[PDB]
């Protein structure tokens, strides 16, 4: 599922600006 | 309803007058470090920390944002930091964090805001997974009003994301960060923001205007309602390709009204994007997904919240992480005095 892909992206934690 | 919106126009005219007064003559040095008892560190950043403190005479708890002047200068954040403080001390709206005190010393800048123990939407969203559409819509409605307010002051926000939104003890939102907020009448060009939330015209290095905030609202509603953002990937560059592609995939459980709203907010062509059309914010306030939303009631904090973070005491820190506790350094010598004279 798309959520599984998200919980696999490494971008599930707080996201910095940039 | 038409009387309601003449009311809205009169309100915004009054708020602009009051904002410009505090904007043109900012408050300064309205407390000092010795006035507070430090309790615990609530977050860390490249150029400062946030600490939970308690006012000695009042007993009230505050989040105290402490910025190292030397690092602010090093990381080229002077303009952003001066803007965050100047904006916060001038604005006045129910869904913004409340700046109570600010001051500076030889080493640091301090901003002292009412403590919201519920913490950031981010951690609640990630723990719970996603919010139901009524739940998402309650939050979204407050961002819509908040952008109406900020935009009426010619303020572009540019920093919307669950990380920068608190859930207070009545379950209502407080917007936290204003370092990237700027007073701008037409377009601006700074490449700033968070990859997942960046509008296509930011990525494409063309100038951009307040429509980027309505894009970011679409991202936020999507992330709240789905549990993941509409554009994600391992690396920022892959995110940007998805954003400019003009394609979004919606979860199967999204209502038809929500999809139609989001197609108009996540509109890659800023000249077609809701919030940036002839009728402005009313195309959003009048969209079918918001038919049940009592905008007056939301502003007045009369709607009952779908979620109240567990009340565990007004000094509870359970919704924040644990950090190594370190001294607040204050030099015997003034640092970066000229950079921060206006603070
Ligand atoms: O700590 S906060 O949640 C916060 C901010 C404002 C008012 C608050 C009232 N009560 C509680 C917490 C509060 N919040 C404030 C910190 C800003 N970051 C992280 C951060 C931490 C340290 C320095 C900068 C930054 B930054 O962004 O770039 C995240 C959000």
């Amino acid at each position: 599922t798309t959520y599984a892909d998200f919980i696999a992206s490494g971008r599930t934690s707080r996201r910095d600006a940039i | 309803k038409g009387s309601e919106q003449e009311s809205v126009k009169e309100f915004l005219a009054k708020a602009k007058e009051e904002f410009l007064k505090k904007w043109e003559s900012p408050s300064q040095n309205t407390a000092q470090l010795d006035h507070f008892d430090r309790i615990k560190t609530l977050g860390t950043g490249s150029f400062g920390r946030v600490m939970l403190v308690k006012h000695k005479e009042t007993g009230n708890h505050y989040a105290m944002k402490i910025l190292d002047k030397q690092k602010v200068v090093k990381l080229k954040q002077i303009e952003h930091t001066l803007n965050e403080k100047r904006i916060l001390q001038a604005v006045n709206f129910p869904f913004l964090v409340k700046l109570e005190f600010s001051f500076k010393d030889n080493s640091n800048l301090y901003m002292v805001m009412e403590y919201v123990p519920g913490g950031e939407m981010f951690s609640h969203l990630r723990r719970i997974g996603r919010f139901s559409e009524p739940h998402a819509r309650f939050y979204a409605a407050q961002i819509v009003l908040t952008f109406e307010y900020l935009h009426s002051l010619d303020l572009i926000y540019r920093d919307l994301k669950p990380e920068n939104l608190l859930i207070d003890q009545q379950g209502y939102i407080q917007v936290t960060d204003f370092g990237f907020a700027k007073r701008v009448k037409g377009r601006t060009w700074t490449l700033c923001g968070t990859p997942e939330y960046l509008a296509p015209e930011i990525i494409l290095s063309k100038g951009y205007n307040k429509a980027v905030d309505w894009w970011a609202l679409g991202v936020l509603i999507y992330e709240m309602a789905a549990g993941y953002p509409p554009f994600f990937a391992d690396q920022p560059i892959q995110i940007y390709e998805k954003i400019v592609s003009g394609k979004v995939r919606f979860p199967s459980h999204f209502s038809s009204d929500l999809k139609d709203l989001l197609r108009n907010l996540l509109q890659v062509d800023l000249t077609k994007r809701f919030g940036n059309l002839k009728n402005g914010v009313n195309d959003i306030k009048n969209h079918k997904w918001f038919a049940t939303t009592d905008w007056i009631a939301i502003y007045q904090r009369k709607v009952e919240a779908p979620f109240i973070p567990k009340f565990k005491g007004p000094g509870d820190t359970s919704n924040f992480d644990d950090y190594e506790e370190e001294e607040i350094r204050v030099s015997i010598n003034e640092k970066c005095g000229k950079e921060f004279t206006e603070f």
